[PDB]
């Protein structure tokens, strides 16, 4: 019954909420600024129930899937014209409802509502307090793109461009290289060792845990499995709507690619700005900002890096006692220490296996197992036994 | 590219200014804005201010660019130099810039047109004084006709508009006066007949007058609400208004006075059927009425939220609030659990009902404040934006999809324009001389031949012998039978999901928080696919010897290695590292 | 062996055409599988017997080329198979026998065998023979300049010039 | 007394908290549901058949 | 120098002032259109 | 100098190959004319083909709605931007069924749906064919012969091209789909659904699209008729055909411009009565065109005549119904599909492409979508700077690998039918590995007797396989083509970026030879490589 | 399950709050990053049969 | 359409220097412009 109402709205070329702000419907970028249902769930509490995008690549991908499904949304539109003219031709309400019924059947509009299936009482509580079947079928709003998604091929191509992919590889390489540097430094100042020893110190106080007289039963009860042993989640005080919405929309806002971010900001600012411009000078403006943006942020990163590892030099270049003069502070990162450390690892080292003339350094599994795999056969074997949950030989 | 509360150009200024035409005075500009062809677009003072300033600035730009190109007979980025003209690369870059800028302009303008016919507040009045039957019929069949699901609804819209007009006459601006020519010109059907099939009855119109008077209808908007809610069983209920509606006595009285004082010039039941819709547009006799209808849509639209006047209808017109409730939880849960599981122990049943009441309280308590703070947060691009988010209700509001397709085309044009920058301008020579000091070395300085890419993984997960077999031979053929197509679809769907998961893990691999969550998407995907593979494998082997056939050729492939337990790193290849370390890297979030 | 297998598919019966399509499709799968297997086996021998690659310790070496990546590529078959003996000859980088065949071309102006078994004989299996241009396909345009004009062997002159 | 003829409660491999699930896309969440539903259905059906 | 120039350019994005907007009169039945006079 | 030589090479090769292609086109068109002549003898004719003037929907104040009396007598001449109504008579059984089912038709959803399906069953294709003077034909023959002479001289000068000719011919005789005065102008409608009324409004555009302006002179409309029951898969030679009598075409704009103004500008009073004047002569001016023309204005408020004319002469506000049935996407990928389909139909006229355009692009957008769609990793935005701007020497091997894998995964289909007279046919779907995803025999075509040995069916499946793998090779060629060529430029002229270019080239070669030598040692050493520390060698030297 | 965080006890005055564990890291077979029980600061369980 | 850029399929026809110069197989305009750009360059070089 509700499905025919939804289809009824997908047929009209007008927005079903009429562009009006509804606290319960997030108009999502990822979805193409479309009115998705996003209620606040108080069973969880304080939380808007809806996907939070954690990476830019998800954004790019969703946009790309829209561009991909363009063709289908279009065939759908020329189909919809036919449909609503065929609706104009119908003089009665019951026959119209029959048409919407059979057609909402056909476009699988009903399949767009995703209901939680969990037979577990607690999961049932989470979903069904705020968000239920009776509720979800009632509040559901279908955009054309979610309908087209069901009948269509699956794109094997993410919207990530050649150059965006270059940017990816370099971002990853940079970050990882910096984290390994950081860790090797934590090992050099010996804070790792101090951490271990301090753990040893803390052990002095603790008791041995009470594991129960019947240990199966105890373990199980602790996990909440047995009958009547189920505990409800601690009740969470709901957080202000402004905070929840800042969480949700702050998520998507962080993920927005450069081009779109700059562009949106530029037009929406161009309405209220002092000396507006249309045509090319607008475009130009954008580009320069974009072209500055990169350089700006890029520059910044380096400075930050030099603060983290203490890169650069301490005094003026020409000091009386030489350029080399430097001071090391107890547990502080300094360029001298980074390059010294790196030197220590590999000095004249030609290859990673240089020392593997020594059988005892050879089979050390510390760095990984990769150098002790020689023939295909052993690698298949290793694969096999890792899949069977056994130990690797 | 468009946002809430943004102006777009609907005028083409560039075509005239390239020919050498320009303006100086305000009056010249006002002479520039006005449309000869029939239609008349009114404006706000604000939009005119902005458009004039933009115009002036375009003057300064085309001027300083034409002057710049006359002196050399745009300005390079800070570290770049201009390639010579008549160089292949420069001509390429300039062609790209030309095309892209063209497309950008076409998009800004088309989005402006969308704004215009969406009846956004900075385009207050679209006047029709100059049109003839061709223009009125085209306008109707593009704007009104094509959008409407209900044909009968159109006549109602027209009549309600006519009653609103005829009743609200004093408060209208002078610019509207012409339309009354049509109002009194309206042709009506003889009271029960050649016009029986052509025109509606007067009685219906007076019913609509009754609606206007009892409900105080000031708008196309409130007219939309009222026209959607009036034919339904809950009518007095739905349309009940914040100022309470008048009693039918006085209303039917002023309707008798109006009707009768209108006879001398020459609880009412909802009216009967109307003539088939086509009549309205294709008959001369109804041309005035038609006119009214158009003047009905493109004007008479004002901001105000109709649900301040009709708070009871907010649930019917647009979705109701989720926080507003229109048995006990334990019983719903017992029903979804079925009879195959033990009934809930009643400790837990009690506690769950307790939670249901507590959450009920939280909902009732936060209902109003959430609304308030949400609008207050929307008043404040920024995290909160849209094509249409506005506080006010617009019945003509445009589909998100039409705007988004424009925006997408626009960003395409934008990357295209930014692409040309490195064709037109070039780095310093000796800088690329020093750039060729360090060669690109196959092994190190080059990026590895395996990047994260979707088809990379889709080829990895299809490379498995069991999956390859299941794909090609194992499943019943995809074209032959229905089970074939079903199976095939699902297997490719699951392979796809798993691939996507692997991919999204591979991009974000460097940061912990994200990788754990992605890795859980993986675990789910793999579990799905593995269950499918195992199931269909069992099907193959059980189904009902002869050399090299299906079942033998299956058994030759050995034991199936699950993708669940598979340890796959950043690059989609089995890991170098020891099992414990990998286990630790991919360990779930907390 | 029609003698045996004919009556399996019936025929007087009417043809199965389900069974037939299945066994065809399956058989082809067996063949393809054999091919990919062969390519990978080649790679495996290569990696197992190479010390300098064993020097850098990488599991990745084993997975960075597989039946997908290695050559021959199936979707490239056409341009290699449909070629004229001349064409094939120059594709694989033997300029000598190509030039010869073209002078002999101007002056005078179900089969079982792979079309490429004509051009490629057991003597072009020897890695000693293979021309520098052809060796690393990815870079073939750029490595073709180091080569001699008419020879397959590296021209010292061109290289000494470039360096000079 | 209560529990005698009943099924064991379904254990879904890789069941997620709401804290992880908040980062799942609409499509991915649809998939997650697919998984859960199929696991639970399978297990309860297995109980029926066995009993 | 190049980085200095781009920084000086991203100082020009924040330097934006607002042109005074012009509010019109709100009526129940329509939208009032004033023009440049 | 080498670069220029390379470019010159490609141009020449393009010429020679095309030259080799045309005769296949000739034999194909001949065979099609033949088979069409066979089918059209026995089948249902389209007897009346009549062009007439459109009839106003608007009624006068006294008239009644029901009649629809006037179809118009006939039309001697058709303006360029004007709509005409074409009337046909097709007595085909489904059309009868439709007239009866509709004239019986107060309404149910059911019969509405039935009527929609019955409409979807048959459809008509309407095109515009132009006659030709002797002069034009002689000038065309002259140009064709000039091209042939150029090709013959370049073929004679550089021998390897004379070889490539034979290569081309033998390739086409493999790839090609085997088949067993007036000249086409514009395609007015790809798909016309069935009516009871047997009439369609068609708008003739100003531009037939290769992008060209349209000629004047004698045209007659050609109507093709396809019922999907007798002809599934839409074979071009099976269809019913009829011709309208000659009428003439020209562009009516300058005559009416000259008539109204007795022309750079228009004053703004006259604009709306001018457009009215145009619609009165039969021309089609939409409301949007009027408006936006009007929105570009002189200081006097004047509409530029060339701007309005430009808007009237272009695809924005109105299109031929053939081009209104295709998506932005289809129109955006159409040149590629053209090129490909042209390879598999070697030397086809724009006539054929007009007929098969719809089916080709639709099948493409459904089943092939991955191949044809713009791929940000694989694609080339710009041919000139492609090697420079979009493709980095760093991202090159990753790019190539990407191409490989994407073609490895994707799928191609191919079809085959028995030439030996039994209607046995096969369809095959194939991977990037040359592997078979699906094989299916279709017994619907053939006679009920079905006497066929397993041998014949094996040959059938063979041919089907062959075609399929081929379709995949061509598809692959097009998907991986552009980036491969710009790769070639990058690597060839950019050598001085890489390690094997310039001063280090000599190193590379050195290494290379060492490797060969080294390999031989490993062949002699039993495939246990000698010491990396070289402790094995006998001499210090 | 113990936090290495700084404690206010007199005898625990030597304890310094630890940095979080190194994320993608390859340990020595006798150790761990000390995150969990599954991954101790000192590995007691032998890896042999 | 009408632009100044050679008509060819092969990308190899559009090949030039990084400074945007062609001293071979360039049009007369391209030729002069290029030779003059280069002249400018070496002028400033040997001057300094």
């Amino acid at each position: 019954d509700w499905a025919s109402h939804m289809q009824r709205e997908l047929f009209g070329e007008v927005d079903p909420l009429g562009g009006q702000a509804h606290k319960d419907y997030y108009r999502d970028v990822t979805r193409g600024y479309s009115p998705q249902y996003a209620p606040r769930n108080f069973a969880n509490g304080g939380a808007v129930a809806y996907p939070h995008i954690q990476s830019p690549y998800e954004y790019e991908e969703a946009a790309h899937r829209r561009v991909w499904l363009d063709h289908d949304v279009d065939r759908m539109r020329e189909e919809f014209t036919q449909h609503r003219a065929s609706l104009r031709s119908l003089a009665s309400a019951q026959e119209r409802e029959e048409l919407l019924r059979s057609r909402a059947a056909e476009y699988q509009v009903a399949n767009t509502v995703h209901e939680s299936e969990s037979v577990h009482p607690i999961q049932q509580l989470y979903n069904s307090g705020g968000t239920s079947r009776s509720a979800l079928k009632q509040q559901a709003v279908a955009d054309r793109y979610s309908i087209a998604e069901q009948h269509s091929p699956l794109p094997l191509t993410t919207g990530v461009d050649r150059d965006a992919l270059d940017e990816a590889q370099r971002t990853k390489d940079r970050i990882l290289n910096d984290s390994f540097t950081a860790e090797n430094l934590l090992i050099t100042h010996g804070l790792r060792e101090k951490e271990k020893h301090d753990f040893t110190i803390l052990q002095r106080t603790v008791r041995i845990p009470f594991q129960g007289y019947d240990m199966d039963r105890f373990l199980a009860q602790q996990k909440g499995t047995p009958y009547g042993a189920q505990q409800l989640p601690p009740n969470v005080v709901p957080s202000s709507m402004e905070e929840a919405q800042r969480t949700l929309r702050g998520s998507s806002a962080t993920a927005t690619p450069l081009v779109d971010a700059v562009a949106q900001k530029v037009y929406a600012r161009n309405t209220v700005v002092d000396r507006p411009a249309i045509g090319e000078q607008l475009t130009e403006q954008i580009i320069n900002i974009m072209r500055a943006s990169r350089t700006t942020a890029e520059q910044q990163r380096e400075e930050e890096r030099a603060q983290r590892f203490g890169l650069g030099r301490q005094g003026a270049l020409v000091q009386d006692g030489g350029p080399d003069q430097r001071t090391l502070k107890k547990h502080t990162n300094d360029e001298r220490i980074v390059d010294a450390m790196l030197f220590q690892q590999n000095a004249y080292r030609k290859t990673p296996t240089d020392e593997h003339w020594n059988p005892y350094i050879r089979r050390s599994t510390e760095n990984g197992v990769g150098h002790l795999l020689q023939n295909k056969f052993d690698i298949m074997r290793r694969e096999d036994r890792l899949s069977k949950g056994e130990q690797d030989l | 590219i468009t946002s809430r509360g943004q102006f777009n150009p609907i005028h083409n200024f560039s075509y005239a200014m390239e020919r050498g035409v320009r303006a100086r005075d305000v009056k010249a500009f006002e002479k520039l804005i006005t449309n000869p062809g029939p239609l008349r677009v009114a404006y706000t003072p604000d939009y005119l201010d902005w458009l004039h300033r933009c115009y002036k600035a375009k003057g300064t730009y085309m001027d300083a660019r034409a002057v710049a190109e006359k002196k050399f007979n745009g300005a390079p980025p800070p570290g770049m130099f201009l390639r010579p003209a008549h160089s292949f690369r420069r001509l390429a870059g300039e062609l790209k810039r030309r095309r892209a800028q063209s497309i950008l302009d076409e998009v800004a303008r088309a989005q402006g047109m969308l704004d215009l016919f969406e009846r956004q507040p900075h385009f207050p009045a679209i006047h029709i004084d100059r049109c003839s039957r061709f223009h009125l019929v085209e306008l109707f069949k593009e704007m009104v006709l094509e959008r409407s699901l209900d044909s009968n609804m159109i006549w109602e819209k027209a009549l309600l508009y006519r009653a609103i007009l005829s009743e609200r006459k004093p408060s209208y601006p002078t610019s509207f006066h012409y339309i009354f020519t049509a109002v009194e010109d309206t042709v009506f059907a003889p009271t029960i007949h050649p016009l029986a099939a052509k025109c509606p009855t007067l009685e219906a119109y007076y019913y609509y007058v009754y609606l206007v008077k009892k409900y105080y209808i000031d708008n196309a908007v409130e007219a939309h609400v009222v026209l959607r809610c009036h034919r339904e069983p809950n009518a007095a209920d739905l349309l009940f208004s914040n100022p309470p509606p008048k009693d039918d006595t006085e209303i039917m009285k002023a309707v008798e006075l109006l009707r009768n004082a209108d006879i001398q010039r020459g609880p009412p039941v909802l009216p009967g059927a109307y003539p088939p819709i086509d009549m309205l547009w294709r008959c001369e006799e109804n041309l005035p009425l038609l006119k009214v209808l158009l003047f009905g849509e493109f004007n008479l639209i004002v901001s105000e939220n109709p649900f301040v006047k009709f708070p009871s209808a907010h649930g019917f017109l647009t979705r109701p609030y989720s926080t507003d409730s229109s048995m006990s939880l334990a019983n719903v849960m017992a029903e979804k659990r079925g009879h195959l599981l033990p009934s809930l122990p009643r400790n837990t049943a009690t506690s769950i009902d307790a939670r249901a009441q507590d959450i009920r309280r939280l909902q009732q308590k936060h209902h109003r404040d959430d609304i308030v703070s949400f609008q207050k947060l929307l008043r404040t691009p920024s995290a909160f934006s849209s094509y249409s988010d506005w506080s006010y209700f617009n019945p003509r509001a445009v589909r998100a999809e039409e705007r988004d397709r424009l925006t997408r085309k626009a960003v395409e044009a934008l990357k295209l324009y930014d692409s040309a920058t490195n064709d037109i301008y070039r780095h310093s020579f000796e800088d690329v001389q020093a750039c060729h000091t360090q060669r690109v070395t196959e092994r190190d300085r080059t990026m590895p031949p395996y990047l994260p890419t979707l088809p990379h993984f889709v080829a990895i997960i299809k490379k498995d012998p069991h999956i390859s077999f299941l794909l090609h031979i194992g499943l019943p053929d995809r074209n032959s039978s229905e089970e074939g197509s079903a199976k095939h679809k699902e297997l490719e769907k699951r392979i796809y999901y798993l691939a996507r998961a692997l991919y999204h893990t591979a991009l974000e691999y460097h940061n912990e928080t994200v990788r754990r969550v992605n890795r859980q998407k993986v675990n789910v995907a793999a579990s799905l696919l593995d269950n499918f593979v195992e199931q269909e494998w069992t099907t193959i082997l059980r189904d009902k010897d002869t050399q090299n056939d299906k079942k033998q050729l299956a058994r030759r492939l050995g034991r199936y290695m699950l993708f669940a337990n598979r340890s796959l790193d950043d690059t989609g290849f089995p890991t170098d590292a020891r099992a414990d370390d990998y286990t630790r890297w991919m360990a779930p979030p907390s | 062996d029609k003698a045996v297998w004919e009556s399996f598919y019936r025929k007087t019966g009417s043809l199965d055409l389900d069974k037939l399509a299945e066994s065809i499709k399956t058989a082809l799968w067996d063949a393809t599988r054999k091919i990919r297997s062969a390519k990978e086996a080649a790679l495996h021998r290569s990696l197992s017997h190479n010390t300098r690659m064993r020097a850098s310790a990488d599991l990745k070496h084993w997975y960075e080329e597989d039946a997908n990546t290695l050559r021959p590529l199936a979707f490239e078959a056409l341009k290699h198979e449909a070629a004229t003996p001349w064409m094939q000859l120059v594709q694989h980088g033997k300029k000598e026998e190509a030039a010869a065949l073209l002078k002999e071309f101007e002056q005078k102006g179900n089969r079982e065998q792979p079309p490429l078994a004509s051009t490629l004989k057991a003597e072009d299996s020897n890695p000693a023979t293979i021309p520098i241009g052809s060796v690393h396909p990815l870079f073939t345009p750029a490595l073709v300049q180091i080569e001699e004009a008419g020879g397959g062997s590296v021209s010292n002159e061109a290289v000494c010039r470039a360096q000079l | 007394n209560h529990v005698v003829g009943r099924a064991p409660e379904p254990v879904v491999p890789h069941e997620q908290p709401q804290e992880v699930l908040r980062h799942f896309s609409a499509e991915e969440r649809a998939m997650y549901e697919q998984h859960v539903k199929e696991q639970t259905s399978r297990q309860l059906g297995e109980w029926e058949r066995a009993m | 120098e190049v980085v200095e120039r781009d920084a000086a350019l991203m100082k020009k994005t924040l330097s934006s002032g607002r042109r005074l907007r012009h509010r019109v009169e709100s009526s129940r039945t329509h939208r009032n259109a004033g023009s440049l006079s | 100098r080498s670069a220029a030589n390379l470019a010159r090479a490609e141009d020449l090769i393009h010429a020679v190959v095309t030259a080799a292609a045309q005769p296949f086109g000739e034999r194909r068109r001949a065979a099609t004319r033949d088979l069409h002549m066979e089918f059209q003898r026995l089948a249902v004719p389209v007897e009346r083909v009549i062009v007439a003037n459109p009839v106003s929907a608007l009624l006068e104040s006294g008239a009644d709605p029901d009649e629809k009396p006037v179809e118009g007598e006939k039309v001697n001449m058709w303006p360029l931007g004007a709509k005409r109504v074409v009337l046909y008579k097709w007595s085909a059984p489904n059309v009868e069924k439709l007239k009866a089912m509709e004239s019986d038709a107060s309404l149910t959803a059911k019969r509405l749906r039935e009527i929609q399906e019955l409409k979807r069953r048959g459809f008509l294709e309407v095109s515009l064919w132009r006659r030709v003077t002797a002069q034009e034909r002689k000038q065309r023959n002259e140009i064709v012969e000039a091209k042939k002479k150029q090709v013959e001289e370049v073929v004679r000068t550089v021998p390897s091209l004379a070889h490539l000719h034979q290569y081309a011919t033998s390739l086409y005789s493999r790839i090609e789909e085997r088949v067993a005065e007036w000249e086409f102008a514009v395609l007015l409608d790809d798909r016309v659904l069935l009516n009871k009324e047997e009439s369609v409004e068609l708008y003739l555009p100003y531009r037939d699209a290769n992008g060209e302006l349209l000629a004047q002179g004698e045209y007659r409309a050609l109507v093709r008729a396809f019922d999907l029951e007798a002809n599934p898969n839409l074979h071009p030679a099976y269809c019913s055909v009829g011709y309208s009598e000659s009428f003439q075409v020209f562009d009516a704009l300058p005559q009416l411009i000259a008539q109204f103004f007795r022309v750079t500008h228009i004053p703004a009073a006259d604009f709306t009565p001018f457009c009215a004047f145009l619609r009165d002569a039969g021309l089609d001016v939409p409301l949007r065109c009027e408006f936006e023309a009007g929105q570009a204005v002189t200081t006097d408020g004047d509409v530029y005549m060339d701007y309005f004319l430009q808007l009237l002469r272009g695809e924005a506000f109105h299109q031929s119904h053939a081009q209104a049935g295709l998506t932005e996407a289809q129109r955006a990928i159409e040149p590629l599909c053209r090129a490909h389909w042209v390879v598999h139909h070697p030397g086809a006229d724009e006539s054929e492409w007009a007929t098969a355009r719809r089916s080709v692009l639709d099948h493409a957008m459904q089943h092939e979508r991955e191949w044809w769609f713009p791929n940000e990793m694989l694609d080339v935005k710009d041919v000139v700077t492609g090697s420079t701007n979009g493709l980095t020497p760093q991202m090159y091997p990753a790019a190539v690998r990407y191409g490989v894998e994407l073609c490895t995964v994707l799928t191609a289909e191919g079809k085959f039918v028995d030439e030996r007279g039994s209607g046995l046919s096969a369809r095959c779907v194939v991977n990037g590995t040359g592997a078979a995803e699906s094989v299916v025999f279709d017994t619907a075509n053939c006679n009920g007797t079905n006497t066929t040995s397993v041998e014949d069916a094996l040959r059938v499946a063979h041919g089907a396989l062959r075609s399929a793998q081929d379709r995949h090779n061509t598809l692959a060629a097009f998907r991986l083509g552009p980036l491969s060529k710009q790769s070639q430029v990058l690597l060839f002229c950019g050598v001085n970026a890489y390690e094997f270019g310039g001063k280090y080239a000599r190193t590379y070669a050195y290494a290379f030879e060492k490797a060969k030598k080294e390999l031989e040692a490993t062949a002699a050493s039993g495939f246990m490589a000698p010491s990396l520390s070289h402790e094995d060698t006998e001499r210090l030297s | 399950q113990t936090a290495v965080n700084s404690s206010d006890n007199p005898m625990l005055s030597s304890v310094t709050t630890a940095a979080p564990a190194a994320d993608l890291s390859r340990t020595k077979p006798h150790e761990g990053t000390g995150t969990s029980e599954r991954d101790p600061y000192i590995r007691t369980l032998h890896n042999q049969r | 359409k009408e632009s100044l850029l050679p008509n060819s399929s092969s990308p190899f026809a559009y090949v030039e220097d990084y400074m945007g110069t062609n001293l071979v197989f360039g049009s007369p305009v391209h030729a002069k412009e290029s030779a003059a750009v280069w002249a400018t360059y070496f002028e400033r070089r040997y001057a300094s």
